RNA sequence: GUUGACCUCGGAUCAGGUAGGAGGACCCGCUGAACUUAAGCAUAUCAAUAAGCGGAGGAAAAGAAACCAACAGGGAUUGC
RNA sequence: UGGGCGAGGCUCCUUCUGAGUUCCCUGGAACGGGACGCCACAGAGGGUGAGAGCCCCGUAUAGUUGGAAGCCAAGCCUGUGU
RNA sequence: AGAGACCGAUAGCGCACAAGUAGAGUGAUCGAAAGAUGAAAAGCACUUUGAAAAGAGGGUUAAAUAGCACGUGAAAUUGUU
RNA sequence: GCGUGAGCCCGGGUCGAACGGCCUCUAGUGCAGAUCUUGGUGGUAGUAGCAAAUACUUCAAUGAGAACUUGAAGGACCGAAGUGGGGAAAGGUUCCAUGUGAACAGCGGUUGGACAUGGGUUAGUCGAUCCUAAGCCAUAGGGAAGUUCCGUUUCAAAGGGGC
RNA sequence: AAACUUUCAACAACGGAUCUCUUGGUUCUGGCAUCGAUGAAGAACGCAGCGAAAUGCGAUAAGUAAUGUGAAUUGCAGAAAAUCAUCGAAUCUUUGAACGCACAUUGCGCCCGCCGGUAUUCCGGCGGGCAUGCCUGUUCGAGCGUCAU
């Protein structure tokens, strides 16, 4: 139960906040969670998706399937894994739409911004747990 | 008239500018709800007032 | 009068106004029907409510008065953040 | 040719930046002439061009005033563009020494009898 | 005698400043109806209201008694 | 009776946050049903292909990473009676 | 900024939409209608008849009697049997 | 199927995401009328009608389709106070070229002032601009609680020529 | 007997009720005090690679600087972030209390300075200025209003 001032349960607040955020929000709205060994490598539960991701799909009618992430469509809340597509009645091929929630991230991109993020995860995690196991 | 002032001239000129049909490319982006130009202005239908 | 009277209308009462925008000037009293040019202040009158809010603040462009709240949230500060180019 | 980083423009002169604003105009202003009558995809430079017209603007624009400041140091008088936009109101209300200036009557007496930090015990 | 003081009154694109408009829910004034009620209507009522005009702020206004009282006396203003 | 510090505290900006996507059935899709677990100072809310605490954002708690220095302040240091 | 024993597209502000907009008036002013395919456009390739609009096959979809006259689809009124 | 009844329950079809019973609480709570409001739809009814301005015809081309497109020919009208050639007000792109599905042109339409895509307005001499008219608005002043009213040269220290 | 009319039923039409939904209203509560001659509110006209509107912006025009984040934007094209957040530096057309005089005119002037045309005088280009009421001060003045030599 929320308890703070600040904090909202308004249904129509929080509706209208997904569907109109920006896209930096909205980086953070298309979370991703990590596989079990990133996890255990990293200490790290989800980081925001990025192109260059690689990732398998855990939902839907395209389970299993395994890619890179090739697009990020933020104004869609959707992402593109390379070869899950689909034929148009012309057969040309289109890239099926994926929620990032519904995959798990198998292999990182990496580079210094990219592990800032997962040292700064790792270091608040950590503490956390020290001072709860205090 | 013949006879216009700069200040009608331009008045008439931008409304000759904005009588056109919607660009057909802005039907095709995602969340997409303008199907025609609902301000379109003809010289027999609708009198602008200067 | 009517159908036979309506075909001598070729003048004009009123024409554009500067300050306003409307077709209200008034060609012969150079004073505008609706916002009250050339006076000083705008027309405006307490029995007409709906032409209050046609034209109070906040329906037109705000160009300068929407960005004096985050000047005064920040404390109408000047300077740059310590550490920036230029 | 075609972008100009803003980060090359602040150690530059301001007659280094206004040369290079004459060419990226010129360029721009060509670029329309030239798309008019040809198939340039570049007819996207033309974005770029003004926006480095633009960066180049603003950094000449930045260091005047800069300079300007500095030269403009404790003078008494300085333009307007220069003194500070607070508010209208906030310019015209009284100064912090005149808004706390005391009479000595009242002086006197605050430095004699000032309000005591006091307890009282139960 | 003229200049020179000082007294008013002026000139100047003189040096430096200030006011206008917006907003006006609330606030301080001015001005000010009639419908209505009275089973009619004129005093009255609506109402010291609506409309009109001037002037502010985050509150305004009021305010440290030429007060209340008549008591064994209270003690600036405001609000419930 | 004048001046100056001032620990320490309250502010402010900023980093960070627990737990299933395990098995079976239906379904285009489980966020439904059944079985077995976990977290809970968090079972507010929202999204995700159907009613999701544990898929994601957030949610609770005082904390903490780094920073600016806005306030208050125990107590100190120091002038001096024309 | 937070809420509700409130209203739920003829309701709720005139306005859930390019609404004080479109439009009317010389003018002061007056002032609407109008939300919903689907999880995803995957928004029907191709063949055939037609001048065309379209039809008939065929395809997509869980579903096309969900086909941009799109959720459901009443009555008045109408056609066929 | 139940109930005297308002109604309640079930079967079948359609459909696609929420909903109901019981006891309390609550109300913007029950429609045939109000020349009720908004919206939709009928009979009338393929009906009234589409009859002022003298009037059309032949061949050919185009086209899916031609009385009202075009060419040629014929027959006619307006008959210089024109159905002619140009302007003022007013309109604002209707002007020109190309193309054209639907809608509009109360019949049709291959045509169009329609729709769509592109073009088109060149001034020292033509106008505005300059002048003053009826008149309007300032100023000095004087009224008015005031918005403002009068005032236009008036109870004003109101300017321009040279070395 | 058909047709026609009517009644009943199935299917198909017409229409948009019902159900469910809701980035919207409405009402209450809490916090805050910040427009403008340093040119506001409002109006006009423009600005995108492909936009008419809405939104945003002002010839630096769907925006520039700066800070933060950290890889997009997306209808297509393109390229090597962003239609991102924040926002302290700037730009900010014609107007508008609107300020040289006007304005139903993109009208007509004056002053200073620079650059050209043989130029203090005319013409052209560029930049900066010229409203009113009032206050303080400055300077130049008027008056037998008045004071001494
Ligand atoms: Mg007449
Ligand atoms: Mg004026
Ligand atoms: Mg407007
Ligand atoms: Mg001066
Ligand atoms: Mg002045
Ligand atoms: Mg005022
Ligand atoms: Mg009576
Ligand atoms: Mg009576
Ligand atoms: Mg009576
Ligand atoms: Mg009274
Ligand atoms: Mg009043
Ligand atoms: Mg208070
Ligand atoms: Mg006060
Ligand atoms: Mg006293
Ligand atoms: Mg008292
Ligand atoms: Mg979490
Ligand atoms: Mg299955
Ligand atoms: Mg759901
Ligand atoms: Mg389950
Ligand atoms: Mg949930
Ligand atoms: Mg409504
Ligand atoms: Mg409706
Ligand atoms: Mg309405
Ligand atoms: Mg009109
Ligand atoms: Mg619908
Ligand atoms: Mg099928
Ligand atoms: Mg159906
Ligand atoms: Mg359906
Ligand atoms: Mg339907
Ligand atoms: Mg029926
Ligand atoms: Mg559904
Ligand atoms: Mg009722
Ligand atoms: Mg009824
Ligand atoms: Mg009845
Ligand atoms: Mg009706
Ligand atoms: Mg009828
Ligand atoms: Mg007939
Ligand atoms: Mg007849
Ligand atoms: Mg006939
Ligand atoms: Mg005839
Ligand atoms: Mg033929
Ligand atoms: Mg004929
Ligand atoms: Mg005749
Ligand atoms: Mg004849
Ligand atoms: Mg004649
Ligand atoms: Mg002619
Ligand atoms: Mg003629
Ligand atoms: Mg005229
Ligand atoms: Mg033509
Ligand atoms: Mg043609
Ligand atoms: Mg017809
Ligand atoms: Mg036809
Ligand atoms: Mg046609
Ligand atoms: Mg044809
Ligand atoms: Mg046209
Ligand atoms: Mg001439
Ligand atoms: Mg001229
Ligand atoms: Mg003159
Ligand atoms: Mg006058
Ligand atoms: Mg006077
Ligand atoms: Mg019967
Ligand atoms: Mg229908
Ligand atoms: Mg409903
Ligand atoms: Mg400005
Ligand atoms: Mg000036
Ligand atoms: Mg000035
Ligand atoms: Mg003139
Ligand atoms: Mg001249
Ligand atoms: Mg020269
Ligand atoms: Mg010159
Ligand atoms: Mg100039
Ligand atoms: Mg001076
Ligand atoms: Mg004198």
């Amino acid at each position: 139960m929320k308890v703070r001032p600040t904090v909202s349960s308004s249904r129509r607040k929080a509706r209208k906040a997904h569907f109109s955020a920006p896209s930096s929000v909205r980086r953070v709205i298309m979370s991703a969670p990590l596989s079990k060994e990133l996890r255990e490598k990293y200490n790290v539960r989800s980081i925001p998706i990025r192109k260059g991701d690689e990732v398998q799909i855990v939902r839907g009618a395209h389970k299993d399937k395994e890619g890179k992430v090739t697009s990020v469509y933020r104004l869609k809340y959707v992402i593109h894994v390379e070869r899950v597509t689909r034929e148009k009645a012309t057969g040309q091929t289109v890239p099926i739409g994926i929620h990032p929630s519904n995959v798990v991230i198998t292999k990182l991109h990496l580079d210094k911004d990219r592990e800032n993020i997962l040292a700064r995860i790792k270091a608040g995690r950590e503490q956390v747990a020290k001072a709860k196991g205090k | 008239p013949s006879h216009k002032t700069f200040r009608i001239k331009q008045k008439l000129a931008k409304a000759q500018k904005q009588n056109r049909p919607i660009p057909q490319w802005i039907r095709l982006r995602t969340g997409n709800t303008i199907r025609y130009n609902a301000k379109r202005r003809h010289w027999r239908k609708t009198r602008l007032g200067l | 009068k009517g159908t036979s009277s309506f075909g001598k209308r070729h003048n004009k009462t009123h024409g554009l106004c500067r300050r306003c925008g409307r077709r209200s000037l008034h060609n012969q009293k150079k004073v505008c029907a609706s916002c009250g040019y050339p006076a000083a202040k705008t027309r405006k009158y307490n029995w007409s409510e709906k032409a209050k809010r046609r034209k109070v603040t906040g329906t037109g462009r705000m160009r300068y008065l929407s960005t004096v709240p985050r000047r005064f949230k920040n404390g109408f500060r000047t300077g740059v953040p310590k550490g920036a180019r230029g | 040719n075609g972008k100009v980083k803003a980060g090359q423009l602040w150690s530059k002169n301001k007659e280094e930046l206004t040369k290079i604003l004459g060419e990226l105009k010129t360029e721009l202003s060509q670029l329309r002439i030239q798309k008019i009558s040809s198939s340039g995809a570049k007819l996207n430079k033309i974005h770029d061009l003004r926006k480095s017209i633009a960066r180049v603007l603003t950094v000449i624009n930045a260091k005047q005033r800069a300079q300007l400041r500095l030269f403009y140091k404790n003078k008494k008088y300085l333009p307007l563009d220069l003194r500070p936009k607070l508010t209208r109101a906030l310019r015209r209300r009284l100064s912090k020494e005149d808004a706390s200036r005391v009479l000595e009557k009242t002086k006197k007496r605050l430095t004699h009898f000032p309000q005591r930090k006091y307890a009282v015990k139960a």
